[PDB]
């Protein structure tokens, strides 16, 4: 079984997948909080407490992170409590097949690379991924598999300083679609903001990418996917997005192990 | 118009205003 | 529109030179009086005069449509005029004040009822479940006003509501005491198999039409709600007595109430939902004009009273009363608990022409109003 | 002289308008930010610094502000050091001649309500009302002048989690237009993120509401005015929006003022 | 067994309770940090480590929680992890059988609603309920058993900024009886403040709703009672309260359970 | 006229007294933020900004601060931009005139010793000072004007678990409805209560303190009035006490 | 076998040792966060994930922290947990056969007690002790084995104002030797900073010592030992540190746990 | 007069300059916090209150910011407020006569520009310029006039989390020379660690230039330069800086000031 961790600045989910090329899938997913000052023990206890019996049945581990001191440690982990499994960690601006069109590739992320490695994989023509975390990210793959960039936007949020008014005595408005884009109190207000308020940013950042980008227009195959926590929530809400593919950056990590291997 | 209004209207007030108001018993109904 | 309505109205009654009077040998001399000049009395409009509790008691003939029950009310009114009238002109007889009250601010409460004839059919759990946060909400159209605050009125302060503060249980049976916000009363006086009669006796006695006019035709238009089985259930109240007081006791209609949902609502809010879904179902339905025209005034109400209060001063009772009470206050400097306020609230339902402090804004032109004197004194000898 | 003060959660706009009805003009203003905790005495200072002169010239104030403990404290100092000048000072709920048709008109902030106030007393018909300020606050006015609700959103800003990982070598993005949607180095991607996804998010919420709310469907006439800090930023980047009122809420506070005079 | 689960802002209680109805006790009892972005995967981690053998011998789980999305992970964990176990999950307003007589009863905390249902299941009578938690509660119950009410105050702790003004040289300092009410040195005089100022602080409130509200005087038989951690720091310099029930929470959160059930 | 300085960890009182002896009072007073890391040159406009035509008629200073960079910046301050002034600059433990019965008199804080020096100034006989600053302080002076230390509490404050704060005010009752009134009803309630509770405890427990002994309470500071009406143990409120103890100070040292 | 924990302000070391006397070795070892809030309750959670099956074959334990609580809730989970081992805990200003020469010696940091008593076992001469933690700590002991007192200064690290300022887009500077002293970028600069000012700061106070304390000049026979998880780091950069002992601190724990048994 | 303002990441120094060439002489200086989110209103605020009758008597402005958002703000504030006074206003990587011999010219700080050429305009020779700030900054000049690089370490401060564990009940330690570097007590120990160790930081990183560096050996002529708030405590303690330089900023922004105009 291969162990895919996948590390962002706020949570990290874990995967175990198994069998190879076409057949992998996703048997077992886990997600945690990224701490960003963990240390190479305090991860290995989660890990395997996570994993259980099939830490002896791992054939190998990829994984990448954001944060790069988790990936010193996720390294220093898997090579103490992991030392008979390969394992292929991977940096920011990494030579994955996919190349990078932008003016310093070494800056950027490893998810947004692996993310678009595995739509482009996937649907073998222009693409656009959109990843809902604790940013959202819109990346952009042209027809020969070429990463040309993208824009990155807050995540999806209520407002910070609206929450922040509110005040102890009221507790937290949670994130969920109201009834009605016109809100009639503050928690549908704040909600109405959140849900339909992002599925419009998204939704303009696609739409302008497609009139401008030579190549993207509606006249073009192009695959516009999503993937990440928050996308099924506002994936009702959305209009240009045409597919949802909850274990996009697993497979991308599965592909990249299987290209270093 | 105000000051018209609260004239004329407290030309009619009953005289004694505190008696005539303890005066008023009412027996309970429905 | 087409639901059987009725009113009973218990009308307070002095005499102010004779504190040892008997309330009862008062209200029974009212009426007799009335009958003789005419001629348990039942009048020719079809009416009942009579004596219940102590008070005189007029009945309205049944009506169908609101605005038929708002001019044999004041057509009530009026018999009551004319019958402390012929019972003064009596030599040597002990002078008879009459007022269209509920309290004597000293914890004495005495009703006027309103009866809705509704389908046996329906479950009477949907009407206590859909009618409750109307009855609560509606007080701030039809709220009469009261000075005072608390059963006894120990506490200083305008309300909406007379009735208010005898409010205990959210449905009852008893109308003497612990009242309720539903009343549970059943005796149909027609076929029990397929009609009800709904009881209600939160209502403060009105004497601005467009008051009675809206207490009337939107109750009807509501219970109309009930019976198709449109839902409400997103409108019940976590606490529907506490919600009486806590709408009552706000005359800026700012206050809210918890809603089950933990939603919380202005009273302004609840009428403008149910008027909503009443707007829906009518416009569902083949064309009612009266049915149209009081939607259009219940909306007209509501736009005015959420823009400011006093721009009903001259259609509704309890801004008008508040117009004349702040007036007061600010003229003489007083504080809530001054006599002369109390006495304002008190004389604002005076049934006499020249002395009822409404009559006299109803004379001057500073209220509004939907029928003419010609029809009330018409209904005043004629049945509807 | 008239001197308005509006108090948000981040900053406050002081502002000096003479004449009078629709004579009135902002002749002065001022921004500075709001500090929760200020003390009558500090204000004071500020004030008086920022107004100078005028200071003997004012004939009256009209404040309002989001943070309830401010407004305390503008009570106490114009009292103090004013105490000859008629002031207005305005409350979550205020009714303005402006109906609330919401649940609970006390939790309506009185900038909404003034914004709203103001578009109507511009335009007299239906309005959408963009305010960009700590938040995005689109508000919903009817062509009878009733305020209907409306939606708060996040205001406008680079994503945070990518700021805070860029580490202090590299804070502050200079949310500024970039050259293309699709960013190529990441200070370009975040700034497209920003820019171009909030104008999106404004240009979403303003269609679902005139494609939702009825009387505010394209073929109504609706007023789409913008206010606020950052609104010229993104007026560039926005379909639905047809002004710009800069002294918005300003003149809004003058006419409170003048209902109640 | 009955897994039991109170989560507060700052610490969460697990117990085990073995027996019904009047023969239900307590077996074995856990504090650990409320931590309020756990998620369901982490938390599944550490209840089955605090728990071990006994986790395939639950026959049920119980669960409140002062902060909701710990609750709402709660719920994802105890059907993924323990899906053949019955739960109930306790939410603010619960209907308990004991009625909330206050304005808003779904804004009421689950934590003083179970408190006060268990109080009178012992007590039967009017009780007056102290929780020493990081805020102290103090709810009021009827003789008829109706919630009425009470007042929320800070927990016991020494001045923060009295620590926070003593420098790392000297965090806060313990929190320990001192040896006089009169300190004769800073540590001793924080000491004196916390423990006997809010041992005065708890007296005065009793004593104000027994002397103020209707059916609580001296001469009414009122059951006082006190609960958490702080709770046998405080008891001996209390003269207002008569019982200590450490397991007041947990016995509540049974009878909830064992009611739904 | 004295220019007199009251630096708190959270606020700052500055006042300027005229007169002398039993003759000084407050004739202007002012409260402002205390930023721990405010310069000299910052403090200098500010207090120039509060006293105004004022600053040519100083005939003097005195200053306390629990905040020592603030002291700091303070004495820099009124050398550079009040050079002719004499200025007189309170520390913790100091000696003025009242003794200081405790372990270590070089800890106690300078706001703590000049409130019991006024208030034995004023009464003359065994007394219990409560100032309501950021902490509550509850100090106690013998009969003979010495120290004998006290106690110290938190502040008045919302309970933080129960992000913008609840406004701090009293409810109608002391059994809250909802959510506001419960925290209301908690802090002012309760902290009312534990002063109450201490000064009793001291009362009961510190000999020449009892109910039968003569004994002046007294309280100062920004949320004394607030609690006031809920107290029972405190008969007096001076609200000038601090800044009379600095002009007492001021006295002593001129 | 002893398990030895020392807990410091920012992580805690956990040991396993082996043998008595000089025959005693660290046979295993952890590192974890130190958590100040951290409960008995998930500290066994932990140390019971670290150790794994040598659990029951503990014979001893010996802990300290610079962290009140921390030590607390140790006593406390040794108690519950551990409760047939015998264990030794520290204190501040603990007699281990170590005199404290300084002003109070209740107030002198169990770990600079340890670290000198291990120092000055395995050397029995003066030496001057450089731990890298949390803050670089400099202790001295005099050739009779008297702890005279010492320095502490700022960890190593990279300036705080350059990295928050450094801002997110840019990401954090790694703590890694440059090239060159004289940096030609960002990150060169930061890293030449922290990297060889902090060894000049390490030399300069060991020679300050030699020179101006009797008894440490360079004629004098000292030893110079260095202990921590930064320095590694350091000392090829270092002149006057003649030794590196991982295990100072273990060490000196098990020598205070076999003094007290 | 000129007007010259520096903004640093946490304190700005204001100064006024008559004079031109050598006769160029700072006549006022004052020092402030920055509050890296003033607006240009506040600014102009404390920028008049503190130069007073010398607001009318301004002859030119010279400014430079290390936070930029601070540029914008003065700018603006220039613009309004001083409209006749000419302006030269700095950005990193700025062409002041000085070539910035690195990587990427445009990442270097202006203030380290403005001082060493200052430093070199005085010195004519090869130079190393110290700057206590919020960080160390040590400057390399050749002899020919170019800007090489250098190093940027922390400020001198205590140790944080000595100060941190210190508690509340302690107090702060103050920044000061203790009597020895052996202390006797926590204070004295992190008085000895700061002041000392950062004199030992100062020490290596000028000693490291001048023994790695091409043309700064002992052996050449080389003009080591101090400047800074914290400078005079640590001047003391250096052995390898020969000249203290309080007004090298300001020198640096007239030479600028002139050289554009």
């Amino acid at each position: 079984m291969l162990l895919a961790i996948d590390v962002r600045n706020t949570h990290t989910v874990v995967g175990l997948l198994s069998g190879m090329k076409e057949h992998a899938k996703v048997v077992q997913q886990w997600r945690i909080r990224t701490e960003s000052e963990v240390t190479a023990d305090e991860l290995a206890l989660t890990i395997d407490g996570l994993i259980g019996e099939d830490s002896e049945r791992l054939t190998g581990t990829a994984a990448l992170s954001t944060v790069p001191s988790v990936l010193h440690e996720v390294r220093i982990m898997l090579d103490q409590y992991w030392p008979s499994v390969p394992h292929v960690l991977i940096e920011p601006g990494v030579r994955t097949g996919i190349p990078l069109l932008v003016d310093n590739p070494k800056e950027v992320g490893a998810d947004r690379i692996v993310n678009c490695l595995a739509a482009y994989d996937r649907f073998r023509k222009a693409a656009i991924v959109v990843d809902f975390g604790s940013s959202i990210c819109v990346d952009v793959v042209s027809a020969k598999g070429e990463f040309l960039g993208g824009a990155i936007a807050p995540g999806v949020q209520v407002s910070s300083d609206a929450a922040a008014a509110r005040s102890a005595a009221l507790r937290r408005v949670e994130l969920a679609r109201p009834r009605s884009v016109v809100g009639k109190n503050t928690v549908e207000c704040m909600q109405a903001g959140a849900v339909f308020g992002f599925a419009g940013l998204v939704d303009g950042l696609v739409g302008r990418i497609r009139e401008d980008v030579s190549g993207f227009s509606v006249d073009h195959d192009v695959a516009i996917v999503a993937t990440g926590h928050t996308a099924p929530l506002l994936l009702p809400e959305l209009h240009t997005v045409d597919h949802y593919d909850q274990h996009l950056t697993l497979q991308g990590l599965r592909l990249v192990f299987e290209r270093n291997l | 118009e105000t000051d018209d209004l609260l004239d004329e209207i407290d030309d009619v007030l009953e005289e004694n205003a505190e008696d005539f108001v303890r005066a008023y018993v009412q027996k309970g109904g429905q | 529109m087409q639901r059987i309505i009725g009113t009973e109205v218990e009308y307070g009654i002095s005499s102010p030179s004779d504190p040892t009077a008997n309330p009862i040998l008062t209200s029974t001399q009212a009426v007799l009086a009335y009958a003789a000049a005419a001629g348990n009395m039942i009048l020719t409009n079809g009416a009942r005069l009579y004596v219940d509790h102590a008070h005189p008691e007029y009945s309205a003939p049944e009506c169908t449509d609101p605005m038929d029950a708002v001019i044999w009310d004041k057509a009530g009114e009026r018999v009551m005029e004319a019958a402390a009238r012929h019972v003064a002109s009596v030599p040597g007889a002990a002078k008879l004040q009459l007022y269209k009250n509920n309290v004597d601010g000293k914890g004495a409460s005495y009703g006027s009822h309103e009866n809705y004839l509704m389908s046996r059919q329906t479950p009477f759990s949907a009407v206590i479940a859909g009618l409750t946060p109307f009855m609560v909400s509606r007080q701030v159209v039809t709220g009469s006003g009261r000075v005072g605050i608390g059963p006894s009125g120990d506490e200083p302060g305008f309300q909406l509501s007379q009735r208010a503060d005898y409010i205990e249980v959210e449905v009852g049976l008893e109308t003497t005491l612990k009242r309720g916000i539903i009343n549970t009363r059943d005796e149909p006086h027609a076929d029990a198999d397929k009609y009800r009669r709904l009881h209600v006796i939160i209502g403060d006695a009105n004497l601005a039409e467009t008051s009675t006019y809206l207490k009337l035709g939107t109750t009807s238009l509501v219970l109309d709600l009930i019976e198709e089985g449109v839902d409400l259930s997103d409108l019940a109240l976590a606490r529907p007595v506490h919600a009486v007081h806590v709408i009552s006791r706000d005359p800026s209609l700012r206050a809210t109430v918890a809603l089950a949902d933990g939603r919380e609502l202005t009273a302004l809010a609840l009428q403008r939902i149910y008027l909503d879904r009443v707007a829906k179902l009518v416009d569902s339905r083949d064309p009612d004009p009266r049915a149209s025209h009081v939607i259009e005034t219940w909306a007209n109400v509501l736009d005015l009273l959420e823009r400011d209060p006093m721009e009903c001063a001259e259609i509704l009772d309890w801004p008008a009363k508040l117009r004349l009470l702040e007036g007061f206050r600010q003229r003489e400097n007083l504080t809530w608990q001054a006599p002369r306020l109390h006495l304002v609230d008190l004389q604002y339902s005076d049934v006499r022409l020249d002395k009822g402090l409404y009559n006299r804004l109803v004379a001057r032109g500073s209220m509004k109003r939907l029928v003419t004197e010609q029809q009330v004194l018409d209904a005043v000898e004629n049945p509807p």
